[PDB]
RNA sequence: AGUUGCGGCCAUAUCCACGGAAAAGCACCGGAACUCGUCAGAUCUCCGAAGUUAAGCCUGUGCGAGCCUGGGUAGUACUGAGAAGGGAGACCACUCGGGAAUACCGGGUGCUGCAACUU
RNA sequence: UGGAGCACAAGGGCACAAGCCUGCUUGAGACUGUUCCUAUUGCGGGACUGUUUGGGGGAAACCCUGGCCUAGAGAUCCCA
RNA sequence: AUGUUGUAAAGCACUAAUGCGCUGCGUUAAACUUUGAAGAUGUCUUUUAAGUUGUUGCCAGUGGGCAUACUGUGGUAA
């Protein structure tokens, strides 16, 4: 053996791809994602990524080409301030409007939105079927990366969204609230987490019998005026105007370009020959 | 073999051949060499006489 | 600075009733008991007649605390041992530990069906933002303006507890 | 010198020196067609669907696509004639040629001032190329770069 | 001008030491009634927003270790095509062609694509 | 950075794996065609497609017709 | 124009060897390779030079070789 810190521990260590060094990409599970027919030579396909980060829920439409990823549709979890919506991101109502906001959102892009009317939002595992005389609604497939995969995950609930817009992406009714381990589902469970039956339950339990927890748990909801008992109401009234007019809100601001104050210029290569002699002479 | 100028790659500019003397008189010459033995290379210095700077090496040649 | 203070991460005891059997329920009923928590059990990599074990059965038993919990359960074993520790025990990157003689100087009383065993306590401190090497998305490394160091760590004894440094 | 099917191999199937691993994303998102010049280049890495070793480092064409596969033809020699071999290759061990590049850069050229010359009616298709030639003429100068004067150089040894 | 999400090529990008950082982001960070998982809410899963730039990420520095590219070594070693050359042999030479490699010296230290956001 | 393991000889290969632990399973299914070692040529051993009132694993993309790859192989006539 | 290769030589980066000095100096490889030729070998373009074959019928002999220039293996050697 050669030990860490030995020249020859070096001159033969060959590094990872970049995106394994960051601890971003699984490699494996992104060549079996992106594997097509050679044949096919009809389109590209289309995932769905989704990925939560501290602040606020991420999804967007991607393609793979040789020289890197393109996006076609884009939606976030802080565009939903515009819909009534400011009480707490990265939630399950908060994947759910996010996905069906990028479901409407694209299928706006393809006049399709005539056709593909939103399905009813409380109904049971409907994965959606395509109409005669016209053309097939959009298939998407759901990449969910380094995220583990259990029963009620938020990312899931993404999912739920975008088949209630009318896009035709496939699952299985697993991974629910209403499943059950024999093989049946009860679709009222997931129709209580949708909307907030479990944030207002919460709020009322713990402000009654300790207010002083009930303060720090619930501090930005209660000064920004929200209060447990309208809350599915909010949602419920969220989920209407996604339906009538979800496309962007069209600024196009101009450059940033004075922020080149913030750089850290090198030196250049006289500035390190003085450097070095100097310190050679005095020493 | 001082610079790394091949003959496939380089160019002959001129080309002159220095003629014979018209009077003919005796002299002494002096002739720097290098020659190739059977295991080597050597140095060697050889005066004589002559009538010409080409008649000369004849002559160290002849002996 | 708030973002720097030292802290108790992880408590680990654990009892060695040699050759499984009837001795180790007895053992298991102990950390049950001191602590409040199931103990895992572990077995032998390979087997040896000198000590008089072979490659797959019980030896040992130990558990894992954290939180405030563990805190209070380092403060009674310490006064065992009038609140003094061998100045050789903190090692480079601040853990120590030390071993308990006899099981019944703690709590729990007799019971002469169990016995007496012997303990063996290991501490591990550290400051906030610890997680950037443990979790699953961009794991990395920590960085030395945090990792609590073996002075680092003899300072803080000596503020807890008020103990005294041998050696 | 015994006639197993991956009989000595041991310097060609190999990996080249801090170029280990499984193939890239990249090499399966090329787009292949009927009528391509292709380069069979095994990776020891990937088990599945590799060719016999005859075959690494030939240059062939495809005249099929399925799934997951190509099918290619291309010439071997048997002791007096040719004969034509059709091969099944998967696509990690496949790359695109670059072998015509210079031919098509130039008859693509050639169309071009084509129809730029019908657009003025002043045409003409011979545009052969042609070797290279004797040589032009030279005007060395010496009014700089002064001659050096070189020669034999007596010999001299260190040791 | 940059950061973040998803990437292509996979060290000029890695490793070790010190430092910097406006706005956003990315984080660390407060908890356990519900979902989910443990000897352990450390990790994983759910609900949050009091605190902090200390770390991570990003940027500078170093006659830094490695890596990348040049010079020297050198028309040297080896070698394709020839001829009734020398030598007891081992092998050496000549004519027309091609041509390396450590030790040593110099300079460099990621480049790019689609999208969103920041005075 | 693999300096260990991966039934057996040696070589090649491999790190959020092909190694270790763990869950569920019987693709070690029924048929059908093109091609390589490989030729003037049989047997054999591999690779790749299609058709199914067909399975298994997985949320899904996706993979699976024995063993990580290169060895473990038997005509004419007769019988079951 | 664009691909493939791991020999000679050289070298110590891996496997296996080899003397000293207490960082350097010294010696090795058919079943070692960080490097790496001369030479070979694929494909495109006569829209490059120079030159000027396709399909099929009926049939014989032969299946002990030897020498040499350069180049290997076994053998003290022939």
């Amino acid at each position: 053996s050669n030990a860490k810190g030995t020249r020859n521990y070096h001159k033969n260590f060959q590094v990872k791809r970049r995106r394994r060094r960051e601890g971003k990409t699984d490699y494996k599970h992104r060549t079996n994602m992106i594997r097509q027919d050679s044949n096919s030579c009809g389109s590209v396909k289309h995932r769905l990524v989704v990925r939560i980060t501290g602040s606020r829920v991420i999804c967007q439409i991607v393609a793979a080409y040789m020289d890197g990823d393109r996006v076609m549709v884009y939606a976030d979890s802080r565009e939903l301030e515009r819909y009534g919506i400011n009480f707490g991101a990265t939630n399950y109502s908060a994947a759910y409007a996010t996905g069906f906001l990028i479901g409407r959102r694209a299928l706006t892009a393809m006049s399709l939105d005539e056709v593909y009317r939103p399905k009813e939002i409380d109904g049971t595992y409907s994965v959606t079927k395509d109409i005669d005389g016209e053309k097939k609604a959009p298939r998407v497939f759901l990449d969910i990366g380094l995220a583990r995969s259990t029963r009620g995950a938020r990312v899931f609930g993404a999912l739920k969204g975008a088949s209630d817009a009318g896009l035709n992406v496939p699952h299985s009714a697993a991974k629910f609230y209403g499943h059950k381990p024999d093989g049946s589902f009860d679709a009222k469970e997931l129709h209580d987490r949708i909307f907030g039956y479990n944030i207002s339950e919460y709020m009322k339990q713990l402000r009654d019998g300790d207010p002083e927890k009930y303060k720090t748990q619930f501090s930005s909801y209660i000064k920004k005026g929200i209060d447990p008992e309208e809350i599915p109401r909010i949602y419920k009234s969220a989920f209407d105007k996604i339906a009538e007019d979800p496309t962007r809100k069209k600024k196009e601001t101009k450059d940033y370009s004075g922020f080149k104050k913030y750089k850290q210029a090198r030196l250049t290569y006289e500035e390190r020959a003085k450097r070095v002699q100097a310190k050679l002479s005095a020493a | 073999k001082k610079y790394k100028i091949k003959a496939t790659k380089g160019l002959i500019i001129d080309c002159k051949e220095i003629p014979e003397p018209s009077f003919k008189e005796v002299q002494n010459y002096g002739i720097r060499f290098v020659y190739r033995s059977r295991s080597g290379v050597h140095n060697a210095y050889k005066e004589c006489r002559a009538i010409s700077k080409c008649w000369a090496i004849d002559h160290v040649l002849r002996e | 600075n708030p973002m720097r203070e030292i802290s108790i991460k992880k408590l680990s005891i654990h009892i060695c009733a040699r050759e499984s059997g009837a001795k180790l329920d007895r053992a298991a009923k102990v950390l049950e008991q001191l602590t409040g928590q199931k103990p895992v059990t572990s077995k032998a990599r390979m087997t040896i007649r000198n000590f008089g074990i072979r490659r797959n059965e019980k030896i040992a038993v130990h558990v894992n605390v954290s939180g405030k919990k563990a805190y209070e359960l380092l403060n009674t074993a310490l006064r065992v041992k009038e609140y003094e520790l061998k100045e050789s025990c903190f090692s480079n990157n601040g853990c120590f530990g030390f071993g308990i003689e006899e099981h019944i100087d703690l709590g729990l009383k007799y019971d002469p069906n169990i016995g007496i065993f012997g303990m063996d306590f290991f501490v591990i401190l550290a400051r906030p933002g610890d997680r950037v090497s443990k979790r699953k998305r961009c794991k990395s490394r920590v960085g030395n303006k945090q990792r609590v160091y073996a002075e680092d760590a003899k300072k803080w004894f000596v503020e807890n507890f008020e103990g005294v440094l041998v050696e | 010198r015994s006639k197993g099917y991956r009989r000595g191999t041991r310097y060609l199937f190999s990996q080249d020196h801090r170029k280990h691993g499984v193939a890239h994303v990249s090499k399966y998102l090329e787009k292949y067609e009927i009528g391509d010049m292709v380069d069979i280049l095994v990776n020891p890495a990937m088990m599945k669907g590799m060719p016999h070793k005859y075959y690494h480092g030939r240059t062939g064409r495809v005249y099929d696509v399925k799934p997951r596969s190509l099918n290619v033809a291309l010439y071997k020699r048997v002791r007096g004639k040719y004969v034509i071999k059709k091969i099944i290759v998967r696509i990690e061990h496949v790359r695109k040629s670059r072998c015509s590049e210079e031919s098509q850069k130039r008859i693509l050229m050639a169309a071009e001032m084509a129809r730029d010359a019908e657009s003025r009616g002043v045409v003409l298709a011979p545009s052969k190329r042609k070797i290279e030639g004797p040589r032009k003429a030279v005007e060395v100068s010496l009014d700089n770069n002064q001659p050096i004067e070189v020669g034999y150089e007596p010999h001299v040894v260190i040791f």
